[PDB]
């Protein structure tokens, strides 16, 4: 079933996305690196009234 | 006497044929049939 469309390349590209997505995820919430965990005292700000 | 023929065949190299499978058919079908190719594996018929 690989005409017109290749079924490896199609596969292998759906992974990737899925990974990339997970990827971005991870760079922000990641517990060994990832920015919401790497965060310095004093650099923790709160909202005065919960809206931004 | 001399040198025998049991000894003698100790220094001669044996002729080997590949493995004879009597199974094997001349499968005239296949060869008489033509042949259509199907590029992604799905043929209809109309």
């Amino acid at each position: 079933y690989s005409n017109p469309h290749d079924q490896i390349r199609e596969q292998l590209r759906l992974t990737i996305e899925i990974m990339k997505e997970r990827q971005e995820s991870e760079l922000i919430n990641s517990r060994e690196y990832g920015l919401l965990n790497n965060v310095a005292p004093g650099q923790l700000v709160h909202t005065r009234n919960g809206a931004p | 006497l001399a040198l025998r023929d049991v000894a003698a065949r100790q220094l001669a190299n044996a002729t080997k044929t590949v493995p004879q499978l009597r199974t094997i058919t001349p499968r005239w079908l296949v060869r008489l049939l033509h042949w259509t190719p199907v590029e992604a594996g799905i043929y209809r018929v109309n």
